[PDB]
């Protein structure tokens, strides 16, 4: 996964769970949740983006 | 007329409109054939 | 008293600490996030339970939780 | 799917004919609730070899007069089957009994999800060797016109039972079987 | 600017340059907001129909079937007499050929999706009237002039029978 | 008959039921004066409920004991014009509703702003989809065919 590819988020306590969201930046440091991705529906806080782990998205055909 | 146009396709215009008419046809086929208690045909 | 914890998702934004009212949350060194912080609650005898903590997360569901319990002068914000 | 099956002729063309594509309905949504190819398929070959015993059931009877000897003289299939139900009990209920036993062996309930170790209408049944030894495209023919002869089964039944509800459905039925 | 030439005081409207009956006038601009290609095929379909039932009017005053329905000059009081069962089967017809003349593609969003469809075009010519394309303009600006006229006076027929009552004549 | 009705053309009661009524109203008619608007209206008044009684009798009605028109909805065509037919419209006409809205919100879902488009409707568009929902039954079984009318994985589920 890179800056700008397609993943979906596989974190059941997410509110983009099973959706597919934009990657914005994938840190490269040892981070615990680099995955970076933007959404386009807000959660419940309003918030649209959230840093996701390696392990929590999948990458989109 | 350009913004006014706009103005006049937002929601409330729109639907405002819309139950208007709705309700003008509906009330005069009950006026031209009011008491329909089952279909004409 | 309440319970309060904090989870590894935190980022280190610092509005938890900031938000509390009794002073119960604090920053201390980490090296989970880019921030090389996270928020500690080192003084829960003092939470009241109001959750202004939570309502500052900006993380998905939450990096600070606080669990209401057992009740005592302090935690009903009680001035009598 | 269908371009693989026995059942199109050069009457609707030389694709099958699917106005409502309800042979593809079954790898749609769902596990399995609507019935697969195969399960149409045999509700194909048992609904019209039913039609065609019906028609000659109801034409050699009703018109020719033929009775077998102990039951009803009823030229009326709306009131044989309770006449005979009552005349000879035994017979009918010989004929239930065979028609289940018949229907239990040759059971197609894998066909709904498809499946199965028969093929559609097998039941083996081949007394008089009309199938004995022919080419692949001569079965394929003989089924052909089993299942085109079905299908008519089934229209001429219908029509009987529009006429009978609705008077003058079918114009010439009356005309071409001019006895009840 | 360049103005109208029908309505000379109006500006050119626009989406009307490829056209076979353009006069410059859409005051209103209703290819503007509406597909110009679906406002032909339907402006020569209301043509077209009206026509027929403008000839529909003057042939059934005159001529009529035989029997008891039909037996009314009047065109208005004809579609009443002659009862549901016969207008009925023209709508199934009607909806049948309009099935089968668009192949399938029948609504204003569908139409023309794909293109490649002359608005108008349903390819109908037996008689071979148009093979020669220096009088094909004038044969579609003619039929264009012709179902305006007949619209208009399908209008005027209608409306003369419901304020007479009795015929055309 | 169905029900242990009676027709209403030969419901006692039903006559009864518009005796009155005409009764009252023509003695409210006569507290007025002359051809005066009040009693055109009385008049009109009458006349309507006379046509509607009328109207009531002779058509394949049932009533009950107390002189009302009862709906026999059980399915039966005989008495179809009083549920099922109606269904039938009310079913076309929603239909159409649900179509169109349905069509305008998949249209507008692929633009770029499509929250604009929801409180400042495209009027072209939707002018464009509304007089296309006279297929609404046809288009449904041929969306439903090629897939396109159900979700499968993409829509959200909760925790549990
Ligand atoms: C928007 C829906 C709608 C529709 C389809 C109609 C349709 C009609 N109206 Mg109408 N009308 C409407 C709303 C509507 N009206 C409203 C909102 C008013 C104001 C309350 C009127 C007031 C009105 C009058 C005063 C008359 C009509 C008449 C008519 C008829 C001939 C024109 C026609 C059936 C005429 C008619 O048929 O009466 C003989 C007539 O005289 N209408
Ligand atoms: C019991 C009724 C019945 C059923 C189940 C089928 C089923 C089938 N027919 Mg079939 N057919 C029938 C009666 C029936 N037919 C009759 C009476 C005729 C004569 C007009 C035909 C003429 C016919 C042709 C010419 C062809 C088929 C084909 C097919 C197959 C593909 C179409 C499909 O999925 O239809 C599913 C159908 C149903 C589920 C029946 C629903 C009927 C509803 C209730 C409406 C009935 C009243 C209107 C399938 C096995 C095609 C084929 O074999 O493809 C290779 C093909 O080419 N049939
Ligand atoms: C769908 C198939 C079908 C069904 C359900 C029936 C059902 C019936 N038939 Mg029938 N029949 C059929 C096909 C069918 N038949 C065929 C194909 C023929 C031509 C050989 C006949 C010739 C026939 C005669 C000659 C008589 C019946 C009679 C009857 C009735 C009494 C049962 C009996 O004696 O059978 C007899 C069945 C056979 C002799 C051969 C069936 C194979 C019963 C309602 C009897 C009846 O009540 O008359 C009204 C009667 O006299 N059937
Ligand atoms: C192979 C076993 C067998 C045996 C021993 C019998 C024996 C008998 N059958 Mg029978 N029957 C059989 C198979 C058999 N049936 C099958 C497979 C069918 C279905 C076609 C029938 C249908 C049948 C009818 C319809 C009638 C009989 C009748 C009779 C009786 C008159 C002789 C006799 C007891 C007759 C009877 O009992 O009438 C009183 C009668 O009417 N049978
Ligand atoms: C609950 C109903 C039920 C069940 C589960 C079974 C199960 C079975 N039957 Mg069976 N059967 C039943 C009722 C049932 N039978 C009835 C009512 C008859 C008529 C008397 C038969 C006659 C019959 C024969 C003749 C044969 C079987 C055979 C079989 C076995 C495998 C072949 C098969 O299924 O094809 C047969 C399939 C059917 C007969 C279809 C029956 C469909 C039923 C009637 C539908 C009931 C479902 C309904 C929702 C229940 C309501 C529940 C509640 C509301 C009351 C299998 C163990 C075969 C066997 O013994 O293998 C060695 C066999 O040859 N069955
Ligand atoms: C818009 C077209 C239209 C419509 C809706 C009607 C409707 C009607 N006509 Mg009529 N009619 C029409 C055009 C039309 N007409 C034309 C053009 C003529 C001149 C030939 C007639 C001559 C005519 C007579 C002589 C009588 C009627 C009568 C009637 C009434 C009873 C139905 C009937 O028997 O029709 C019969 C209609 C015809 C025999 C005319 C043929 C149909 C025309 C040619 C349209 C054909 C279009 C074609 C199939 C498709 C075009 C090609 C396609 C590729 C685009 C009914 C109200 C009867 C009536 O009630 O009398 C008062 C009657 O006696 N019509
Ligand atoms: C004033 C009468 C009139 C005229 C001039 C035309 C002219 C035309 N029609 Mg047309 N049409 C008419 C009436 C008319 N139509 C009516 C009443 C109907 C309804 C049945 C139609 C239905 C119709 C269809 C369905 C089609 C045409 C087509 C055409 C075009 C090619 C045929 C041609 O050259 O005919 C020349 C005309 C005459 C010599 C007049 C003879 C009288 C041409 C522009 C075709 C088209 O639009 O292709 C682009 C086509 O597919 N017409
Ligand atoms: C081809 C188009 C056309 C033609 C030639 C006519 C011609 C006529 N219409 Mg007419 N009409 C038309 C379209 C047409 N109409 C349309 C589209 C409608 C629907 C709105 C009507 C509705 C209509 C009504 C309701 C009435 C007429 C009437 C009349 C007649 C009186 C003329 C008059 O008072 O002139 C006055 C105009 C001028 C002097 C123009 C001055 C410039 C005349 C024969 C009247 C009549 O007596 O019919 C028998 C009548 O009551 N028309
Ligand atoms: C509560 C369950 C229930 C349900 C679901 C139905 C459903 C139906 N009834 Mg029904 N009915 C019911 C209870 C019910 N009834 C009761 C309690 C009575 C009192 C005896 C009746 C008396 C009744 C009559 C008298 C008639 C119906 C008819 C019908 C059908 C309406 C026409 C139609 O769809 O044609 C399409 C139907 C089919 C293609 C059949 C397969 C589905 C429909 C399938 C009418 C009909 O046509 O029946 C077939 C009809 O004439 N019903
Ligand atoms: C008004 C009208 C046309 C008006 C045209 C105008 C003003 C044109 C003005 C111009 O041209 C000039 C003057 C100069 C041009 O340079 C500029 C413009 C401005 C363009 C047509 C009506 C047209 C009206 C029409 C076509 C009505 C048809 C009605 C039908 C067929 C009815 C059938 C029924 O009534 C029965 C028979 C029995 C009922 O119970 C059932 C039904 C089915 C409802
Ligand atoms: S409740 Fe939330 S905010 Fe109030 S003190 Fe305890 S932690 Fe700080």
């Amino acid at each position: 996964i890179q800056k700008g590819s397609t993943v979906r988020i596989l974190r059941k306590e997410s509110y983009w769970y099973n959706e597919s969201g934009t990657v914005v930046v994938v840190d490269q440091s040892k981070v615990r949740y680099p995955v970076l991705v933007r959404f386009t529906k807000v959660n419940y806080a309003g918030t649209n983006t959230n840093n996701f782990g390696l392990n929590e998205v999948e990458e989109v055909v | 007329m350009k913004d006014f146009l706009k103005y006049l396709s937002t929601a409330p215009v729109l639907l405002t409109a819309w139950l208007t008419f709705t309700a003008g046809f509906v009330i005069e086929i009950n006026r031209f054939y009011p008491d329909a208690l089952t279909f004409p045909f | 008293s309440h319970t309060v914890k904090i989870y590894d998702t935190c980022i280190g934004c610092t509005q938890c600490v900031r938000a509390c009212p009794t002073d119960v949350l604090e920053m201390v060194p980490w090296d989970g996030c880019k921030a090389g912080q996270i928020a500690s609650a080192p003084r829960t005898e003092d939470c009241v339970g109001c959750k202004r903590c939570e309502t500052a997360c900006p993380t998905d569901f939450l990096s600070v939780r606080v669990y209401l319990g057992g009740e005592t002068t302090r935690s009903l914000g009680l001035a009598y | 799917g269908l371009e693989n099956q026995v059942g199109f002729d050069i009457e609707t063309g030389g694709k099958p004919w699917d106005p409502f594509g309800f042979a593809g309905v079954s790898e749609r949504n769902g596990l399995g609730i609507l019935p697969h190819i195969k399960w149409l398929q045999e509700s194909e070959i048992k609904h019209g070899r039913t039609a065609m015993l019906a028609f000659l059931g109801v034409i050699v009877p009703g018109s020719l007069g033929i009775y077998v000897p102990t039951y009803p003289q009823e030229p009326d299939f709306t009131k044989a089957f309770s006449a005979a139900l009552q005349s000879n009990p035994l017979g009918m209920a010989q004929i239930a009994l065979a028609v289940a036993i018949i229907e239990g062996h040759y059971y197609a309930g894998d066909f709904w999800t498809g499946g199965g170790d028969r093929q559609v209408g097998a039941f083996g049944f081949d007394p008089l060797g009309f199938s004995k030894g022919k080419s692949e495209a001569a079965i394929k023919s003989m089924q052909l016109k089993e299942i085109k002869n079905g299908r008519l089964a089934m229209i001429a039944m219908a029509a009987f039972a529009s006429e009978k509800f609705i008077p003058g459905s079918v114009p010439l039925l009356h005309s071409a079987f001019p006895t009840l | 600017k360049v103005f109208s030439k029908s309505v000379p005081f109006l500006l050119k409207p626009a989406g009307l340059d490829g056209m076979v009956g353009d006069v410059g006038f859409d005051p209103l601009g209703f290819a503007t907001f509406i597909d110009i290609r679906w406002l032909r095929e339907a402006e020569l379909k209301n043509g077209r129909v009206a026509m027929l039932a403008f000839l529909g009017f003057i042939v059934q005053e005159f001529i009529r079937l035989p029997g008891d329905l039909y037996s009314e000059p009047n065109g208005v009081k004809a579609f009443f007499q002659v009862g549901p069962q016969p207008l009925l089967q023209i709508f199934l017809f009607c909806g049948f050929l309009e099935f089968n003349m668009h192949k399938g593609k029948l609504t204003q969003v569908d139409m023309f999706e794909d293109g490649k469809r002359e608005p108008g075009n349903f390819g109908f010519d037996p008689l071979g009237f148009g093979k020669d394309p220096a009088k094909r303009e004038r044969y579609a600006l003619a039929e264009l002039k012709n179902g305006r006229l007949a619209m208009i006076a399908i209008g005027g027929l209608v409306h003369h029978a419901l304020v007479t009552g009795h015929a055309t004549f | 008959d169905i029900g242990g009705l009676n027709p209403c053309k030969d419901s006692e009661v039903f006559q009864k039921r518009l005796a009155k009524t005409v009764k009252k109203l023509e003695n409210r008619l006569k507290k007025y004066e002359e051809g005066t608007p009040p009693q055109i209206a009385i008049q009109q008044q009458i006349t309507q409920t006379k046509q509607r009684f009328t109207r009531y009798a002779d058509s394949n009605l049932l009533c009950g004991n107390d002189g009302l028109p009862h709906l026999i909805t059980d399915g039966r065509w005989s008495h179809g014009s009083e549920f099922l037919l109606p269904s039938i419209l009310f079913l076309y006409i929603s239909g159409w509703i649900g179509w169109v809205g349905r069509k305008y919100i998949r249209t507008v879902g692929q633009t770029s702003n499509p929250t604009e488009k929801e409180i400042i409707i495209d009027v072209p568009l939707a002018i464009s989809i509304m007089t296309s929902g006279f297929l609404w039954p046809f288009a449904a079984w041929q969306e439903f065919l090629s897939g396109d009318l159900i979700a499968s994985d993409e829509t959200i589920t909760t925790s549990p």
